[PDB]
């Protein structure tokens, strides 16, 4: 009975909300030189978070080059 | 420096301003399980289960303890320890640096605990130069994070040859109503020019008018303002600027300890959702 | 103002969508420029704060004038793709051109925009009344008369 | 035309007046002196023993902060690419006492600590400290340890103090007390702002109408001081030669476009 | 594995094995706390 | 069409991007190095759309 | 120092100058502004962190001279002025 | 811990002048005249000598080997 109910119970806090993958958190500092629809991301976060991309005809070259860059250079 | 952010000089930082060090002590114990099976300190051979990469145990002496003044960078083993397989193998239960941290080993202590077994404590120190996101605060409640680090030649300079160490935004003074900060700014420069410290007691301290008169007597404007020249253009600003000496403190909320990222990671048992906490 | 955030130690979370449909939804529905108008009162929310307003006042205040180098430098810094400076407004001593702040600001506005209102700095209602009479008499009064009866 | 007049020459500083150049040139000279003029400074330290109360990363910083003399004839300090010549500084200390900068030994006689009375660390009884510091040429823009001093300038202005003010005698006395030159004339006293001159609170009312300040065009009062790494005249000449070299390199690269 | 361990209190050069030792003590002052001294290898630290 | 609401445009672009990623050919020449999603936006802006929307 | 032409057409030239900062950029621009045939000229640093060493320039002339010739004139004037100041300083200091 | 080698703001070497200043001001001399005599003129330098506290002496007792 107590397992289901409560803020930390099953019904709420476990299906309603949960920990998620592909996320980061850090402090914020101002920067007026970027557009209002842009966010400055640390290079360290970019190396960790990833976006799966399917290899098609028009992006084979870029993806091949970035695979060649490996996981230690930035555009990799 | 908008919205309670501050601008800090780069040359001043490179000369030893607000530079700090961070210590953290790790601890390992040679537990003595019932029945005679006990842990031991050693270099884990590749045979054992849970044996991580060979590069992780790269600066441990043959007794299983790390060398002082060696460089660790995260997930590196500090004390090599193998546990009995009892939940022909040997579980690996080494104590390693936190995954996101880094530093240098400072001291290693070998003790005999209360129960008679062994106990080892290792402390790793890390240098923390100020950077973007580090939090600073004054005694009058003004808080902020470093917004930008500026080269010295780009900083303005007063007509008497003073280059500011730190720049704050004029919009933070009203609606915060901290005239004490301005009084302290006047008093700091008065004290530095006069060669004696200034009493600032709660109700019997030196009155403001005396400080302004003394500042006037030393060749500066009573208002505390000065004439500066712009760093880039090289010509003087239209308005004279307020400048003084204020006591600032570096807080322990530093960005190197708050950044956190998660791509895949491990999961819990019951819910199989991602774990909670930066450490894991 | 949307996030209600200040740079005094606040922390924020970043999420990276992984599927193409999620990326398309984030790109089309939740772009920042799509949420300039607030859905609570129908007015703008993403606007200037603090130094933007104060510097705007300093730039377009009465009596503000800027030299050639300042005009070119600020126009390049803003990013405006201008190619030739407008005709100088006032010639100061030593024969140097000067440009009023209003011209520099107007270089940033669309070509066909007409609006008039009273801002917070109004303190002499008589000047605003006279200006309103001039505008209301004919909807396009001659610019020189309006410059004659200008008032912050 | 261009001319230079020198007001005061101390041992480690010089204050001269530059006349006939635009503000941009003066700012360029100041920034070039601050950031482009190269000097020698410690870069890496190889510790063998360190039993002092201070960490390795603190003694390394203190060693970096020490100013080292720089020869002028041996190297071409005005070039746009710097030499990689390396000078080794060694030290061995033990026992109670204070380790001073004068105890450092150098491979090259031309490069050595300027001030032999800078304390480095306080060694207690039994504590030892041995290392081998490495110094190399570097520019002030990369790190502040390479800065060859400190430079600033100001406008050359004259303050007009009309004699209609009832108490101009007090203003003249204050100006002479400060040390600025005073040139008395009928109906107005002329004060040359060699050093900043802020008028007191009582006379603040007369500012503008009676006390008004004029700016002599294209004239600046420079102040250059050094920590002993280089003579001041060498610093100024090196900065000017660096500017000439940069102009020539820009000419070459621009011509490469045609 | 024989190794050198400085004492915590008197700072004496105590050398003894630890894997086989059952009772750990400094043979001079009886202290149960020892240090592991820094090695004699050259460490290189950037003077930044 | 008559008028595309925000949700319909987002849905169409997402479906086209998914189809392009899974192997469908692109009916508009595109610059090299573009992601499938931005190819979908370029295709929508050109006006060639092969997906229609059903209204009640 | 490197020159990367952003765009060149008619009497307009826009280019990056890799390896430089305000120190030489401001001096070059202020020397250029003295030329009567230069209608517009300015420089900017796009970002204080990422583009700290990559100022971006813009030069527009009236067609009497090409921009790459006005730049040559400005650089030659800068060199001559620096040489004159150096000679004056050498004479004065000793 | 110990006196800084250079002034944080302008960079003038003031590391060697702390002990002389302390002795002179303790003897009874006016601190302002002592600071003027040492050559420190801008108040950024004077602040570093005035507000410095010597803490290397009372942390030297605890040794770590
Ligand atoms: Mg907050
Ligand atoms: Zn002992
Ligand atoms: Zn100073």
């Amino acid at each position: 009975a107590q397992r289901l109910k409560g803020k930390e119970g099953r019904f709420r806090g476990n299906l309603s909300g949960k920990r998620v993958n592909f996320s980061a958190r850090t402090v914020i500092s101002p920067d007026p030189m970027i557009s209002i629809n842009e966010v400055g991301v640390p290079v360290e976060v970019a190396m960790e978070l990833t976006v799966p991309e399917k290899v098609t005809e028009f992006n084979i070259e870029r993806l091949r080059k970035m695979v060649l860059n490996g996981p230690d250079k930035y555009p990799g | 420096n908008m919205e309670d952010a501050i601008i800090i000089n780069k040359a001043s930082i490179e000369r030893g301003l607000a530079r700090s060090t961070f210590f953290r002590t790790y601890e390992a114990e040679e537990k003595k399980y019932l029945g005679g099976q006990t842990d031991k300190f050693e270099i884990p051979d590749p045979t054992v289960r849970g044996y991580r990469g060979e590069k992780y145990y790269r600066n441990l002496d043959e007794d299983g303890l790390i060398f002082p003044e060696s460089k660790v960078e995260g997930k590196d083993v500090l004390v090599g320890r193998t546990s009995p397989p009892r939940f022909q193998e040997r579980r690996e239960t080494s104590v390693a640096v936190r995954p996101s941290e880094k530093g240098v080993v400072d001291k290693v202590i070998i003790t005999e605990t209360g129960d008679g077994t062994k106990l080892v404590k290792v402390t790793v120190r890390d240098l923390r130069i100020p950077e973007l996101g580090d939090k600073f605060a004054s005694r009058h409640g003004q808080k902020g994070v470093i917004g930008l680090i500026v080269p010295q030649e780009d900083m303005p300079w007063t007509e008497s040859g003073i280059v500011p160490d730190l720049i704050v935004n004029p919009h933070g003074i009203p609606s915060r109503m901290t005239v004490g900060q301005l009084i302290e700014a006047i008093g700091g420069k008065v004290a530095s020019l006069k060669g004696r410290r200034v009493d600032g007691t709660a109700f019997i301290g030196e009155p403001e008018e005396k400080l302004r008169k003394e500042l006037e007597e030393l060749g500066f404007k009573h208002t505390g303002r000065e004439i500066m020249y712009d760093g880039i253009t090289g010509k003087r600003l239209e308005a004279d600027i307020f400048i003084g000496v204020i006591y600032y403190q570096r807080l322990h909320h530093m960005v190197a300890d708050k950044i956190h990222a998660r791509s895949r990671g491990p999961v819990q048992v019951l819910t199989k959702q991602p774990t909670e906490g930066r450490a894991r | 103002p949307p996030y209600n955030a200040d740079f005094d130690g606040d922390e924020m979370n970043l999420h990276v969508p992984q599927t193409e449909e999620a990326q398309a939804e984030a790109r089309i529905l939740m772009e920042v420029q799509n949420h300039i108008i607030s859905p609570r009162y129908g007015g703008p929310i993403i606007g200037g704060i603090q130094d933007h307003i104060s510097g705007g006042y300093l730039l377009t205040r009465e009596g503000a004038y800027f030299t050639r180098d300042e005009v070119e430098q600020m126009l390049m810094f803003a990013g405006v793709d201008i190619t030739e400076l407008p005709e100088p407004d006032k010639y100061d001593e030593n024969g140097n051109p000067l440009w009023s702040g209003k011209t520099i600001f107007s270089l940033l506005l669309p070509e066909d925009l007409t609006v008039w209102y009273r801002n917070k700095l109004c303190d002499e209602p008589e000047r605003c009344e006279a200006l309103e009479k001039l505008i209301e008499e004919k909807l396009m009064p001659d610019p020189e008369e309006v410059r004659k009866l200008a008032y912050d | 035309g261009i001319e230079v007049q020198i007001l005061e020459k101390k041992e480690d500083s010089i204050k001269f007046v530059l006349k006939g150049v635009h503000v941009s040139f003066a700012n360029a000279l100041r920034r070039t002196i601050l950031g482009e003029v190269p000097t020698f400074a410690v870069d890496e330290v190889e510790f063998y023993e360190n039993d002092s109360a201070l960490f390795d990363e603190i003694i390394a910083h203190r060693l970096a902060m020490i100013p080292l003399t720089t020869p002028v004839d041996r190297f071409e300090l005005d070039a746009l690419e710097l030499d990689d010549y390396t000078v080794t500084l060694s030290l061995e200390a033990e026992g109670p006492g204070i380790v001073y900068s004068g105890d450092l030994k150098s491979d090259d006689p031309d490069v050595k600590p300027v001030n032999p009375n800078i304390p480095i660390v306080k060694l207690a009884e039994g504590q030892r400290l041995v290392f081998n510091a490495y110094a190399k040429l570097g520019r002030g823009k990369d790190h502040a340890k390479w800065q060859p001093g400190f430079v600033y300038y100001k406008y050359y202005t004259i303050v007009h103090i009309s004699k209609s003010i009832p108490e101009w005698k007090e203003l003249k006395k204050l100006a002479k007390k400060r040390g600025l030159p005073v040139e008395e004339t009928e109906e107005e006293v002329l004060v040359t702002t060699i050093k900043p001159f802020y008028i007191p609170k009582d006379f603040e009312e007369y500012e503008g109408k009676e006390i008004w300040e004029e700016i002599v065009p294209n004239t600046y009062i420079f102040t250059v001081e050094t920590n002993g790494e280089l003579p001041v005249e060498e610093i100024v000449s090196i900065a000017l030669k660096i500017l000439m070299r940069k102009a020539d390199r820009f000419i070459s690269e621009l011509q490469k476009l045609t | 594995v024989e190794a050198v361990y400085r004492c915590f209190k008197c700072g004496r050069e105590v050398k003894l094995d630890l894997s086989i030792t059952r009772d750990l003590r400094c043979p001079y002052c009886g202290s149960k706390i020892l240090y592991k001294p820094r090695p004699k290898v050259p460490r290189r630290v950037k003077a930044i | 069409m008559f008028k595309y609401t925000r949700f319909e445009k987002a849905r169409i672009i997402g479906a086209r991007a998914l189809q392009i990623s899974m192997g469908a050919p692109v009916l508009i020449d595109v610059p090299p190095g573009i992601t499938p999603l931005e190819a979908a936006i370029l295709e929508f802006e050109k006006g060639v759309i092969p997906i229609t929307v059903i209204r009640p | 120092m490197k020159i990367e032409v952003i765009k060149k057409e008619e009497n307009l030239l826009e280019f990056y100058l890799e390896g430089e900062d305000h120190t030489f950029a401001n001096l070059l621009v202020e020397t250029l502004r003295e030329n009567p045939h230069v209608k517009f000229t300015a420089y900017t640093i796009e970002h204080p962190i990422t583009m700290a060493r990559k100022p971006r320039f813009r030069v527009v002339t009236d067609g009497e001279i090409t921009p790459e010739e006005a730049l040559e004139e400005a650089a030659k004037k800068i060199f001559e002025r620096a040489k004159e100041v150096l000679e004056a300083w050498e004479k004065a200091v000793k | 811990m110990i006196v800084p080698v250079r002034c944080f703001t302008c960079g003038k070497v003031i590391g060697d002048k702390y002990y002389e200043f302390k002795r002179r001001v303790e003897a009874g001399e006016d601190p302002e005249k002592v600071l003027d005599d040492l050559g420190l003129e801008r108040y950024c330098c004077r602040r570093m000598l005035l507000s410095h506290v010597e803490l290397i002496d009372d942390i030297m007792h605890y040794r770590v080997y």
